[PDB]
């Protein structure tokens, strides 16, 4: 019969009392026979509980923000040219064709 | 998005434009020749057939190359009945009805690219 | 050498090499607990570096 | 150093950090040690939105089950990228002296022989995810100009 | 100005990322061991892949 | 360890720091300037002539 | 250094090019 436990925690040796917390206490505690769950082997659990072959390998892993697609604008060939390099250069082209007239 | 067919459905719209010029410019010269020199009026007829006939060409032809058979298939018998034509090279009343039907029809796909494309460049 | 080559991909299937400890005998309650001591101090990571 | 790292408030992966002798990783726990912004959080869900948020900024630190889960099972805007620091294992358990030690662990080496575990991995990892697997052929990175950049 | 970003810098990458899709491109032929784990992992397999 | 390890920033970490630089007139002004002075000279010289 | 999708585009670009411009020099 499967229950979840009340703690709702793996829980470890707690400092002041020598008290396992969790899912681990209720098995020496003899309130469990059988705690199937994510549980990570250490040695203070194995030193007092018993341990199987490892089902699931894991390691500590890095998450960052997948970075998008960043679809180009429109106009992203005025990129190498600023704003004001544009409106100036079209500026100097009506300039030095009414000072050629 | 960006596609080679959306580029090809934007041509179209500035070249189908320059082809709805002539055939109303059809219309005009047999209506002068319907209320009536007259060589004059035949002559710059056969000038004007040959870069409708040519212009259509590309359509049926950057269409081809762009992946959009569905398109297709509303221009393969506006090129086949160019090729009428060109095998044998009253008549007023017949040239008449094949006339109004031309504006119509190149009007009503006209339509198309200014939809189709639209169907296409918001849909990224 | 000469690092012509290179691995590419996940692991597909995940199985450990264990310390092998005869039936009858009573060195399995101490090597496992000094397995475990020795990969939560970090020494196999470092041994393997 | 302009994306800042950092882990749980108080968790398993704290304690290994600061209890690693190893220079890849002294390094980081000094600089994570000193720092002006939140480089802990106390709950995985808000760190996990923050790195959300942080748009590149927030790289967390997370066990390898976790983060693919929370990469498929969720709206995956974030990624996993690189391989386990170190290595860890889950098991299941047995009171001290019991009788039901031997046949379970025969029949947890049974199943992860038989290609089970990995099915079952497959299934609620990947079969089951939130935003699923999107063109999963990965696109490879094409050289050359894309159309929309001299559109 | 992008033939010469070309010739700059390099960016060669591996034709294949994982053992799932060169299973579905079939144009490098792979090869194992004659008999051994791999072989016997292979032949026993339920995954699709 | 006290010196280089405790550390705010660090040398191989920032070494290339490479970004965009997006040109603007700061450093283009100067064929500006060529521009309306080849012009104030030679609407000099026509009037001149 | 172009994508083939870009090619195909500049070569029906310069075709449209030209027919426009026969067409503006023939109203005339
Ligand atoms: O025995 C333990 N089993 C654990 C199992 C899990 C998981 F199964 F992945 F949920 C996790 N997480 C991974 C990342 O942080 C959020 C939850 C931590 C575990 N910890 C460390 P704690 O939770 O700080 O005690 C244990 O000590
Ligand atoms: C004076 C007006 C200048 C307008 C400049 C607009 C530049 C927009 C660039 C991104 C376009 C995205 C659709
Ligand atoms: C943009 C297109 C405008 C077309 C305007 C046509 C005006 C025609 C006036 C003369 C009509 C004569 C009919 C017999
Ligand atoms: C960046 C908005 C203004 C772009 C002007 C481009 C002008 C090109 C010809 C000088
Ligand atoms: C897309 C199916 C039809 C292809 C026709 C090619 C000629
Ligand atoms: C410059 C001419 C480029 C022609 C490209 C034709 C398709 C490959
Ligand atoms: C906002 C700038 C518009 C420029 C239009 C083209 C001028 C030659």
């Amino acid at each position: 019969r499967l229950e979840i436990v009340s703690d709702g925690k793996y829980g470890a040796r707690d400092p002041d009392t020598k008290a396992w917390n969790g899912m681990v206490g209720e098995l020496v505690y003899g309130r469990a026979d059988v705690a199937v769950a994510p549980l990570t082997i250490t040695l203070v659990r194995e030193e007092v509980i018993d341990f199987s072959k490892p089902f699931m390998s894991l390691g500590i892993s890095i998450m960052i923000k997948k970075p998008q697609k960043s679809k180009p604008g429109v106009f992203s060939f005025l990129d190498p040219l600023a704003y004001e390099i544009w409106m100036c250069i079209v500026f100097a082209y009506i300039g030095v064709s009414v000072v050629l007239f | 998005a960006f596609t080679f067919a959306a580029f090809c459905y934007m041509l179209t719209l500035v070249l189908c434009a320059s082809l709805i010029f002539f055939v109303i410019w059809h219309i005009i010269a047999f209506d002068e020749l319907r209320t009536d020199n007259i060589e004059r009026i035949c002559c710059l007829l056969r000038k004007l057939v040959v870069p409708e006939y040519s212009i259509h060409g590309l359509f049926c032809l950057m269409f081809l190359c762009a992946a959009e058979w569905v398109t297709l298939g509303l221009n393969i018998p506006l090129l086949f009945y160019h090729l009428w034509r060109y095998f044998h090279r009253d008549i007023l009343n017949y040239c008449q009805k094949e006339s109004w039907c031309k504006l119509a029809f190149y009007l009503l796909s006209f339509f198309y690219y200014l939809y189709s494309m639209v169907y296409t460049l918001v849909s990224f | 050498k000469p690092c012509d080559t290179m691995k590419v991909g996940g692991n597909l299937d995940s199985k450990g090499y264990g310390i092998a400890t005869p039936k009858g005998s009573s060195l399995r309650n101490a090597v496992n607990l000094a397995v475990l001591k020795l990969n939560e101090q970090g020494l196999l990571d470092k041994l393997k570096n | 150093t302009e994306i800042a790292y950092g882990t749980l408030e108080a968790g398993s992966t704290k304690e290994f950090f600061r209890r690693s002798k190893i220079a890849v990783f002294e390094k980081m726990w000094t600089y994570m040690k000193s720092a002006e912004p939140s480089v802990f959080v106390r709950t995985t869900e808000e760190g996990m939105i923050r790195v959300r948020k942080s748009k590149g900024k927030y790289a967390y630190l997370l066990e390898s089950t976790m983060n693919e889960y929370i990469e498929q099972r969720k709206p995956c805007d974030t990624m996993k990228v690189g391989g386990n620091l170190d290595s860890k294992g889950y098991g299941i358990a047995t009171p001290k002296g019991s009788a039901l030690r031997g046949p379970v662990n025969l029949a947890v080496l049974k199943l992860s022989e038989q290609g089970v575990l990995d099915k079952l991995k497959s299934k609620w990892w990947y079969d089951k995810g939130e935003c699923g697997s999107k063109d999963s052929g990965s696109k490879d990175k094409t050289s050359a100009l894309s159309l929309s950049n001299v559109a | 100005a992008n033939l010469a970003a070309f010739l700059t810098v390099e960016r060669m990458v591996s034709p294949i990322e994982s053992a799932e899709d060169l299973s579905k491109q079939t144009e490098i032929a792979y090869g194992t061991l004659d008999s051994g784990s791999t072989k016997e992992f292979f032949r026993r397999s339920k995954i699709a892949v | 360890k006290w010196w280089y390890d405790k550390g705010e920033c660090g040398s191989g970490g920032g070494d290339s720091k490479e970004k965009t630089s997006a040109l603007s007139l700061s450093n283009v002004a100067g064929v500006f300037y060529i521009l309306v002075g080849g012009l104030g000279l030679a609407m000099l010289v026509a009037l001149i002539e | 250094p172009l994508a083939y999708e870009i090619w195909m585009c500049i070569v029906f670009a310069y075709i449209g090019v030209s027919v426009v411009l026969f067409l503006v020099s023939r109203f005339s």
